[PDB]
């Protein structure tokens, strides 16, 4: 159902396709830093909500 | 009043006959769901007020006199 | 500008702003009319300048109608009341600015409250509004009444002028860039900075005095003095138990600090999502879209308003001034609820005079999934509650939903004061207690849930369904108050979105009369009441704690909080402080049943009454020419709705503050 | 443009050029010539007609302000990007297209998709499209349901969803039960769940006899008998399926 | 006093007899009609006896019609 | 009209072609039809000008007699004026004593 | 002037109470359900018309039903 | 000598010239669950802003336009609104469940509200 070839200014979907790459890439590498710390520091990246 | 409750009535429809499993079985040709005539829905209400109204009294006689 | 076209003679015309009314007088609808129709401004003769004239001045008139209203509530507070007495020792002594005659033994409605003062005790916290502004002088209070009385006849005059000065060509209402910049600026950003000043430079010193015990003309006439580093909120005020004035002042301070930040932000265009909220933009530029956005704003404001004035503490002595902080909570909320369901109509009115939003395209499934989640809503929370009261009944106290029993435990009602255990008092009073929340807190909040999403089912059906439905396709063409469109298709009973507003404010009043008991018995029950004697103490509630143990049924809702607590204003009318409250009980009773006659009656039997009637006036020669008519069938619904409302309202109101005025005093 | 009097040589005092050529821009062109009298572009033409060069020069003190007051600022009317922005709305809107957005918190996000809103049946409001039914996900699951999945005997799909729903309607009774506190929940709970399969099942047999649907039925066979196969073996699944979940409990705790 | 109500009141309403009238009163003849209405018993027993108080059936609607024209 | 008695009141055609000064030495005021009811015409000024313009409205004596002739008022004041003779009765012979 | 022709009473109109007599197509609908088309190539149709044998519903209140009239009253004509 | 135009049924007929630029809706018929359909074809001298019965709005082509709907109460409230616009060409047909196409509103081709002779009471 979805048109992504369509030449409206409402069709940023590739704002929306790069924003969910950009941001998987850094959570990918947040999350492999947090594990990693964990294991050897006991560092867990503690919250202070 | 009637309006009101006949067109929530065709929501409910709208809805039944969009959900997936349940269109392909009922069409909602045969007794078609509608709402309360205006009369019918003045003699339910009335009967609602009625029991209501007459039903609430015994338990109360029975329990001051018992 | 020219205001030799301003004349009386219109006066008597009675009926000039509508040209439908031009006919006058030939019917007693004709009277009924020009009432309802009185303040449409949009639908009666004129222009588009006409009718923003007409909105503008009647804004000001309202507010000046609320200055005069203020002025008043001063020059009782400086004239007739015993502010004196409450200003030296607030516990000892209610608040009263209101004193009764002594016509047909009406005295008996004033009672003690002071040794030089009686009168009838007043809820609205204005005694502890005027302590926090600093005003401990008569002076003072009747130099605010003159500022007051000053604003009203500036407000009137204003009115008047705007009603010429403003022309066809007049536009400065359709600027919403700067209106909306001026109030953000202006209106909140150096109105708050403002009073921030004026807390600092006038009540701070005050309010310090006042709790130390000085009362010495020449100081009354160092920010940060008495305040500790302790989190505010975190630490009331021991001798007074609110919020530091100093500590709202700066609140005040940062607020319009905030507020201006944004304003200019706003204005050199740093926010950057416009897009998202122009098609809103370009839509919503209407009279009544404004309305009723403006009403939700407010309305939803009003009910942060009623749970923050008590939950959080900032008025001196508000706080164990039980029947104030009561009130204060209940009114507010009320104001809530309709203002919300005006937004509901103000919104329909929009659809239908202007072209809706594209969201109104997928409709269907929007109130079908709201139909949905109402109906299981309803079901679960109260089917628990009637599953308590059929196995309680039985005798199966373990098969119920309790704290003892199955318990439906709150998880996410989570804490984020973080405060420091134990409880706040003041004087043999509970000033601040936390509310541990349970079954019954699960059971509540989920009933508040389901009559809150069936009002806005109404509501927002009303509003989708405005322009026209399966049913009828030219709703549009019949307009926004009609009646029906007729017996037929099954008949078409209130399809109107006027009628869908007359059926949501009975929900939303159902839903606020569910709020006001809950806030009452739990308060009553688990926060408000008195303490016996690190010191550790036992506190005796008003209700005894008993909102956890009974308000898991509807029969000990309707035992422990309708007929337990009525005794004090069911046997008010010997004590002279409540009989009155007794009184508009009972009345307030009769009205609530007076209304189920419009609202169950139809037009045609008073119709046929009323013309059998008069056939005796004409038998006797007496005939009225502007024949009777019974009332068309809108104005039957709005006459039962209002009755109904006003009725169960009053009953409310003198049950709550009767109560409340007892066990105070 | 030139053919308009009115806007030829508007001094500078009753309106700014730039704020002119944003006024014209954002009214339509037709409405040059006569605007509504309740727009900018009318009070500009009204008084430009009584003020400026061969004409009045001077103006009282509050005759300007009020002018000053009535005319628009520049940040008052809509920028080029934002007229168009709107256009390329209402034009997707009308072409049977929507922004695709999802309400959030009172409000919703635009989460930068187009979407087709109308479906093959232009008229029809069955078939407007949504990712929840018309995207491939959902076609492919609900195509897959024991109910619609291709190549299955009317036993087979009654089957597994009696399976199915015995299985997880035991459970209810068997925790919540009122003898959930007694040696014989589980078992108490199984023979409700069994009585519910049952009266389920015959109410579908009720459907089938009343309506008669002919969607699973063979060539050449009676009405309705590949409904009422599938729900004379939903019953057997449903018994099958709570008995299997009694036996897990009762074995495993 | 009642009868002094009702009978100034129908007085106003025989002397106007126009909805105009009804609307915006003639307060001249109003209050005229309320400072006559103190003789109510004696004027009223009079109009009676005289037939100037009802009118026959005949001249006003009877009512629906409960049977075939 | 009395109040524009010897002012110059020019058509928008006749805007800057006449600078002829009024009887009070003001000059030309254009005049405007706006279709409005209420203020069928505008004026605006050619310059700065020295003339009245009266802020207070039109009220005549038989206008206010007409609004009060109005069934409101006229019923609004009898029941006033009877709500306030029993309230004095009341107050002057309290509980009915006599009777 | 209505070609329509009454057929239980010829001196009174037509119920319908139309004035010219209904076009039949070149060839009829024949009964159809919205189902989906697998593509065979990993695609599926949401709403494709396929043609159904029979009656959806076999119910003697579905099949009485010929959508001639509001009661099937009216006559040859109206086919 | 009134003619029945073909109008094809809205299931066949699933793009067309003729059908005007509308935003579409829920509101248009269910057509899993309905098979009779009530088609309003009408001509138009230019492209009006119209408002369609079953929900939003619609542009209607310069030229030949059809639209398809549930009910007569539909096509008849679309057609006086383009009488409101002057457009008198209108036509309203009930189609059946097998395409047969019964001339409906302009019953022998003359407005209802004008007199026309061979009307008898
Ligand atoms: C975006 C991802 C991300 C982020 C924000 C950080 C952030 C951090 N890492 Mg790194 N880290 C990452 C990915 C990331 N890491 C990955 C993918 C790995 C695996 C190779 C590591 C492995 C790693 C180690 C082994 C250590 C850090 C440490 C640190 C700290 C460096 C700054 C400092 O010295 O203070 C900081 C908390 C240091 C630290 O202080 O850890 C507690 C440290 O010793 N990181
Ligand atoms: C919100 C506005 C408001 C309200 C609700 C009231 C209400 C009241 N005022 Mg009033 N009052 C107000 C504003 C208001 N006031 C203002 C602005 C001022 C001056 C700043 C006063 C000054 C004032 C005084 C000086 C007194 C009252 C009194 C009263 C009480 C009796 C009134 C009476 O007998 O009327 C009688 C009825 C009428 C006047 C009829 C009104 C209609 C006709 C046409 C006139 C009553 C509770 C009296 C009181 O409390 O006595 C114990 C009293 O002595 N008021
Ligand atoms: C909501 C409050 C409000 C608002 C938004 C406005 C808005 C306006 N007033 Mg003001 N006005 C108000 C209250 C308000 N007024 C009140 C209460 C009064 C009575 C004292 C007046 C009396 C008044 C007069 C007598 C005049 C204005 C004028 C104006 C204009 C602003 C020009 C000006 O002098 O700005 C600076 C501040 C504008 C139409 C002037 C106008 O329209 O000039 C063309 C004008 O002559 N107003
Ligand atoms: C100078 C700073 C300052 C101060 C002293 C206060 C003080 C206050 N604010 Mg706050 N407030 C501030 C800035 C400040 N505010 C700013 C910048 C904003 C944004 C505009 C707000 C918005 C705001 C709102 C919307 C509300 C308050 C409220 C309050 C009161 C109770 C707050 C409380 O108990 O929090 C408890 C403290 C904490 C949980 C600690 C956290 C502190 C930060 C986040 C670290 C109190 C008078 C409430 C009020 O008026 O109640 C009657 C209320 O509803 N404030
Ligand atoms: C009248 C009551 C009301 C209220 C209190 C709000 C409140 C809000 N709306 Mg709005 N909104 C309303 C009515 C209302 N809306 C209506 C009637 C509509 C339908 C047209 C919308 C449509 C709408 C949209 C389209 C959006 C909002 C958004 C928002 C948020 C803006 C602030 C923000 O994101 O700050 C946080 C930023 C820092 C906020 C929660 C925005 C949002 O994020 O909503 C989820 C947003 O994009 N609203
Ligand atoms: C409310 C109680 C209730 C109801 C309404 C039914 C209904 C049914 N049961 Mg029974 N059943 C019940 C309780 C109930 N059961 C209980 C408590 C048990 C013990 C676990 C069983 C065990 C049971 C078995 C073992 C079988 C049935 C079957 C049936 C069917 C009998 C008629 C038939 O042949 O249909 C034809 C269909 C019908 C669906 C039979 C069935 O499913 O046949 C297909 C079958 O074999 N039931
Ligand atoms: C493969 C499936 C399966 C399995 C492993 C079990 C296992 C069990 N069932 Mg059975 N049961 C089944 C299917 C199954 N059931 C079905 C389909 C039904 C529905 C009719 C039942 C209804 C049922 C009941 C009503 C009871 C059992 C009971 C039992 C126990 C003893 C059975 C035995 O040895 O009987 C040997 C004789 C043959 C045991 C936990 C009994 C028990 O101990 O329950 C706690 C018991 O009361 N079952
Ligand atoms: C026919 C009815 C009636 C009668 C016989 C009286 C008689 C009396 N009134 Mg009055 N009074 C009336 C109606 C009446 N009143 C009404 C309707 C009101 C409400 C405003 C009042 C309110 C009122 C007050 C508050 C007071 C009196 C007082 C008095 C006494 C002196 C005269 C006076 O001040 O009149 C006043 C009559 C009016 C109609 C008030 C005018 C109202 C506005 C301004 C319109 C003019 C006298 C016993 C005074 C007195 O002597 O008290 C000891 C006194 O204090 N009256
Ligand atoms: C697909 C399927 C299915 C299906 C289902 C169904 C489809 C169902 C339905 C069902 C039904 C369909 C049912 C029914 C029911 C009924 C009822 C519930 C009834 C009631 C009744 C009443 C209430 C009545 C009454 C009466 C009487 C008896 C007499 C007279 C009077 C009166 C009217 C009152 C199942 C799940 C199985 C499984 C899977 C597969
Ligand atoms: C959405 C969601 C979800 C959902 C889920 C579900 C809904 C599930 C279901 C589940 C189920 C519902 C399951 C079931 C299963 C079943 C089974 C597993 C069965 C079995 C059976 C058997 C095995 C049987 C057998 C038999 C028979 C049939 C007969 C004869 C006898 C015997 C025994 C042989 C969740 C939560 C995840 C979360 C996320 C989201
Ligand atoms: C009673 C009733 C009537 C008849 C009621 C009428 C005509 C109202 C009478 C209006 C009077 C004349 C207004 C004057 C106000 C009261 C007489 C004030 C009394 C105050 C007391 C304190 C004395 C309707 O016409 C009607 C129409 C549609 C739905 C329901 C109903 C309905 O319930």
């Amino acid at each position: 159902i979805l048109l992504e070839d369509e030449d409206n200014y409402w069709n940023q979907f590739r704002k929306a396709e790069v924003q969910e790459l950009n941001n998987g890439r850094l959570a990918m590498m947040a999350i492999v830093g947090l594990i990693v710390q964990d294991i050897f520091f006991g560092d867990f990246g503690e919250v202070k909500v | 009043w009637r309006g009101y409750w006949q067109e929530l009535i065709d929501i409910i429809l709208y809805m039944h006959l969009k959900t997936p499993i349940l269109i392909d079985l009922w069409n909602g040709g045969v007794y078609t769901p509608l709402a309360l005539s205006i009369v019918q829905a003045r003699f339910i209400g009335l009967v609602h007020f009625t029991a209501g109204l007459i039903l609430t009294y015994p338990p109360f006689i029975i329990s001051t006199t018992s | 500008a020219i205001f030799r076209y301003v004349n009386a003679t219109l006066w008597s015309k009675a009926g000039h702003f509508n040209k439908a009314l031009s006919k006058g007088a030939k019917t007693t609808t004709w009277i009924w009319n020009l009432h309802a129709s009185a303040h449409d401004f949009d639908i009666q003769q004129g222009s588009a300048g006409l009718i923003a004239r007409k909105v503008f001045s009647s804004g000001l008139a309202h507010l000046s109608l609320v200055f005069f209203w203020l002025g008043g509530m001063h020059f009782h507070g400086a004239y007739l009341s015993n502010y004196s007495a409450w200003l030296k020792d607030p516990k000892s002594v209610a608040p009263s600015s209101h004193i009764a005659y002594s016509l047909v033994g009406q005295d008996i409605l004033n009672s003690y409250t002071s040794q030089y003062f009686s009168g009838i005790t007043i809820t609205s916290g204005f005694f502890q509004l005027y302590r926090s502004e600093g005003i401990v002088t008569q002076s003072q209070l009747k130099y605010a009444c003159a500022a007051s009385l000053i604003a009203t006849l500036i407000c009137l005059s204003g009115s008047y002028l705007h009603m010429q000065l403003m022309s066809k060509f007049t536009s400065f209402y359709k600027k919403f860039q700067s209106l909306s910049q001026s109030h953000l600026i202006i209106m909140f950003g150096f109105g708050s900075v403002s009073f921030s000043a004026h807390q600092i430079h006038e009540a701070l010193p005050i309010n310090s005095l006042l709790d130390s015990g000085i009362w010495d003309p020449q100081l009354f006439s160092a920010i940060l003095l008495g305040t500790p580093s302790a989190i505010t909120g975190k630490l009331l005020n021991p001798s007074t138990g609110s919020i530091f004035l100093s500590q709202v002042a700066a609140h005040h301070l940062a607020v319009g600090i905030v507020f201006i930040t944004l304003g200019l932000i706003k204005w050199c265009n740093l926010f950057f999502s416009r897009n998202a909220i122009l098609s809103l933009r370009l839509a919503y530029m209407d009279y009544h879209a404004q309305l009723s956005i403006n009403l939700a704003v407010w309305a939803s404001l009003s009910m942060v308003a009623a749970h923050h004035l008590t939950e959080i503490p900032v008025y001196p002595y508000e706080s164990t001034d039980y029947p104030t902080v009561l009130c204060l909570f209940v009114h507010h909320a009320c104001l809530s609820g309709f203002f919300t369901v005006a937004s509901g109509a103000h919104a329909s009115i929009f659809v239908i005079r202007q072209l809706p939003t594209s969201e109104i395209r997928h409709r269907d499934p929007i109130i079908g999934h709201l139909i949905w989640v109402c109906i299981a809503l309803g079901l679960h929370s109260f089917g628990l509650y009637c599953h308590n009261d059929t196995l309680e009944a039985l005798g199966r106290p373990e098969d119920t939903f309790c704290d003892n029993s199955i318990q439906l435990k709150p998880i996410f009602a989570k804490q984020f004061l973080g405060l420091q255990p134990g409880i706040e008092v003041l004087d043999g009073k509970i000033v601040r207690m936390t509310q541990e929340l349970g079954t019954a807190d699960f059971m509540v909040h989920h009933i508040h849930a389901f009559t809150i999403h069936v009002t806005l089912l109404i509501l927002l059906k009303g509003v989708l369904y405005a322009r026209n439905s399966r049913l009828v396709s030219d709703k549009l063409e019949l307009g926004f108050a009609y009646p029906c469109d007729g017996p037929g298709r099954g008949g078409t009973c209130q399809i109107s979105p006027w009628d869908h507003l007359f059926l949501a404010v009975f929900w939303m009043y159902n839903c606020l009369s569910v709020v006001i008991f809950h806030y009452f018995w739990k308060m009553q029950s688990d926060v408000w009441g008195s303490y016996v004697h690190h010191s550790s103490l036992t506190c005796s509630h008003y209700s005894q704690g008993d909102f956890s143990v009974n308000s898991i049924t509807i029969n000990g809702w309707l035992r422990n909080l309708l007929w337990s607590e009525a005794s004090q204003v069911i046997q008010s009318y010997a004590l002279p402080s409540i009989c009155s409250y007794g009184f508009i009980f009972l009345a307030a009773h009769f009205v609530w049943a007076f209304s189920l006659m419009f609202l169950f009656s139809g037009r045609a039997y008073w119709q046929e009454l009323i013309e059998s009637i008069l056939w005796s006036h004409h038998k006797l020669k007496i005939v009225p020419h502007i024949q009777p008519r019974a009332l068309s069938i809108s104005q039957g619904r709005a006459v039962g709705l209002t009755h109904y409302v006003l009725g169960g309202i009053g009953c409310t109101w003198a049950f709550i503050i009767s109560r409340m005025l007892v066990l105070t005093t | 443009i030139s053919k308009i009097a009115y806007l030829q040589d508007v001094p500078r005092t009753i309106l700014e050029a730039d704020v002119l050529e944003k006024l014209l821009m954002n009214t339509p062109r037709d409405q040059w010539e006569d605007p509504p009298e309740d727009t900018y572009l009318y009070t500009l033409k009204t008084f430009a007609e009584v003020y400026g060069p061969g004409k009045a020069t001077k103006m009282g003190w509050w005759d300007y302000f009020r002018l000053k007051l009535d005319l628009p600022p520049g940040f008052e009317l809509l920028d080029e990007d934002e007229m168009k922005v709107a256009a390329d709305y209402d034009k997707l809107m009308m072409e049977g297209k929507i922004p695709f957005a999802v309400p959030g918190p009172a409000g919703f996000w635009y989460t930068g998709a187009v979407i087709q809103w109308k479906g093959k049946e232009q008229f029809a409001g069955d078939q407007v499209q949504t990712l929840t039914e018309n995207g491939r996900f959902s076609k492919q699951f609900l195509a897959n349901l024991a109910f619609y999945r291709d190549g299955l005997k009317p036993w087979q799909r009654g089957l597994e969803i009696g399976m199915a729903h015995g299985y997880f309607l035991i459970g209810p009774f068997t925790s919540l039960g009122p003898l959930r506190n007694t040696p014989e929940a589980a078992t108490v709970g199984l023979l409700c769940g069994c009585a519910i399969v049952g009266l389920v099942s015959i109410g579908g047999l009720i459907f089938g006899s009343t309506i008669k649907p002919t969607r699973f039925d063979k060539e050449g066979d009676k009405p309705a008998s590949g409904f009422i196969e599938m729900i004379n073996w939903h019953a057997i699944g449903g018994l099958g399926g709570a008995g299997f979940a009694h036996a897990l409990i009762t074995v495993f705790g | 006093t009642a009868g002094w109500i009702g009978w100034a009141g129908r007085s106003y309403l025989i002397r106007t007899n126009d909805e105009t009238k009804e609307l915006n009163i003639d307060v001249p003849l109003a209050l005229t009609c309320m400072a006559s209405g103190f003789s109510w018993p004696v004027a009223a027993w009079q109009e009676i006896v005289n037939g100037e108080m009802a009118v026959p059936s005949s001249q006003i609607h009877p009512g629906g019609p409960y049977t075939q024209s | 009209d009395e109040r524009d008695e010897g002012l110059v009141l020019i058509t928008p055609e006749e805007s800057g072609k006449v600078v002829k000064r009024d009887v009070n030495n003001n000059p030309p005021r254009i005049v405007m039809k706006t279709n409005d009811w209420d203020q069928p015409e505008i004026q605006l000024s050619t310059g700065a000008s020295n003339q009245i313009n009266y802020i207070t409205p039109v009220v005549a004596s038989d206008d206010i007699k007409a609004w009060l002739s109005l069934n409101v008022n006229f019923f609004s004041i009898l029941a006033l004026l009877t709500v306030g003779g029993i309230i004095e009765i009341q107050r002057f012979f309290p509980d009915t004593l006599y009777w | 002037s209505s070609k329509w022709v009454n057929p239980e009473d010829p001196e009174m109109s037509h119920p319908s109470g139309l004035y010219v007599l209904p076009l039949k197509p070149a060839k009829p609908q024949e009964n159809y359900i919205y189902t989906w088309k697998k593509g065979e190539d990993g695609s599926i149709e949401d709403y494709v018309k396929t043609p159904f044998k029979g009656p959806e519903r076999a119910a003697d209140y579905y099949t009485q039903r010929k959508g001639n009239g509001a009661w099937d009253h009216w006559g040859p004509q109206g086919e | 000598e009134i003619v029945v135009e073909s109008i094809p049924r809205p299931e066949d007929l699933l793009e067309s010239p003729k059908f005007p630029m509308f935003e579409g809706s829920t509101g248009g018929y269910m057509s899993r669950s309905t098979r009779e359909r009530h088609a309003i074809t009408w001509t138009a001298k230019d492209q009006n802003k119209f408002e369609m019965p079953t929900g939003g709005f619609a542009i209607m082509n310069k030229g030949e336009n059809l639209c398809y709907f549930r009910k007569k109460e539909q096509c008849i409230s679309l057609g006086k609104q383009l009488r409101k616009m002057k457009i008198e060409n209108y036509k309203i047909y009930r189609l059946k469940k097998d395409g047969t196409v019964i001339f409906m509103h302009p019953a022998d081709g003359v407005f209802p509200e004008k007199v026309n002779k061979g009307r008898v009471q």
